[PDB]
């Protein structure tokens, strides 16, 4: 699922 | 996609020595100077009391709480390393699924202050009898141990950015689609360890530093020890432990 990890990665 | 997954030359081992430390310096959670500062703030006989009559499971959700912040800044320390963000993003999971918790493992050093066998934790210094009521006394002094030997390295805070970076870039992790594009990033980043090493002439730290499968080990026994906690405290785990936590540690 990786639902937080992928959403720090993706906030810029 | 990035000059450090090719062969790179001093002049360009020398730019990533600075960007390393200048990565770290912007994402380090705590100045060093503040850690070192608040040495003579320890908890009291009264205040290590409390902490010990705490349940188990308060004091994990607690300690659990704490790690979950520390790694936020491992994830921002990582996205501003050169070439992590050109890595596709199953190999940046893997990276960090892996190595987070390693990474503040080391930077945890310059929280424990070897003098007296203290860590900063929740404002105060305190020994290990203060995590007493998690009941995984191996794994804290164990952690404790590692601790102790990471300070009588006396590392700086350029030794810890570039050991903490390549204990991040490991090409030997399961998982990893592009190996050979994290192989050439590793040996470019282990250039600038040692580059560093040899202006300083710190050199003799190499040898000293911990054997690689320590850091596994530690990593090792806190997922098996989250696991027993999770048997005995499964609906704590589930509606009171962070996200990111549990994505890293108990697979979502
Ligand atoms: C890491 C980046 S930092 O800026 O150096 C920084 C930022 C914030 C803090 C406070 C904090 O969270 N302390 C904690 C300590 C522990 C802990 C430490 C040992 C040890 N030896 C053993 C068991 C432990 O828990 C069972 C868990 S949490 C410290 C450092
Ligand atoms: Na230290």
């Amino acid at each position: 699922k990786h639902k937080i990890l992928h959403r720090l990665l993706q906030d810029s | 996609e990035n000059l450090y997954f090719q062969g790179a030359s001093l002049t360009e081992i020398e730019h990533l020595v600075q960007s390393v430390c200048k990565s770290y310096r912007e994402t380090c959670q705590l100045r060093l100077e503040d850690l070192l500062r608040q040495r003579s703030n320890i908890f009291s006989r009264e205040e290590v009391t409390g902490y010990q009559r705490k349940s188990m499971w308060e004091m994990w959700e607690r300690c659990a709480h704490h790690l979950t912040e520390a790694i936020q800044y491992v994830v921002e320390f990582a996205k501003r390393l050169s070439g992590f963000m050109e890595l596709c993003q199953n190999d940046q999971i893997v990276l960090l699924k892996a190595g987070a918790m390693e990474v503040v493992l080391v930077r945890m050093c310059r929280a424990y202050n070897a003098d007296n066998r203290t860590v900063f934790f929740e404002g105060k210094y305190g020994g290990m009898e203060l995590f007493r009521a998690l009941g995984c006394s191996e794994l804290i002094s164990s952690i404790f141990d590692f601790s102790h030997s990471l300070s009588a390295l006396h590392f700086s805070e350029d030794e810890i950015a570039l050991y903490t970076a390549l204990v991040l870039i490991n090409a030997h992790r399961p998982g990893l689609q592009e190996k050979r594009k994290v192989e050439q990033l590793q040996y470019n980043l282990e250039l600038a360890f040692h580059h560093h090493l040899c202006k300083t002439h710190r050199q003799s730290i190499l040898a000293k530093l911990p054997p690689k499968g320590k850091l596994r080990s530690l990593c090792s026994q806190h997922v098996e020890r989250l696991q027993i906690f999770q048997h005995l405290h499964p609906i704590v785990v589930q509606a009171a432990f962070p996200p990111l936590y549990k994505e890293l540690f108990s697979g979502g």
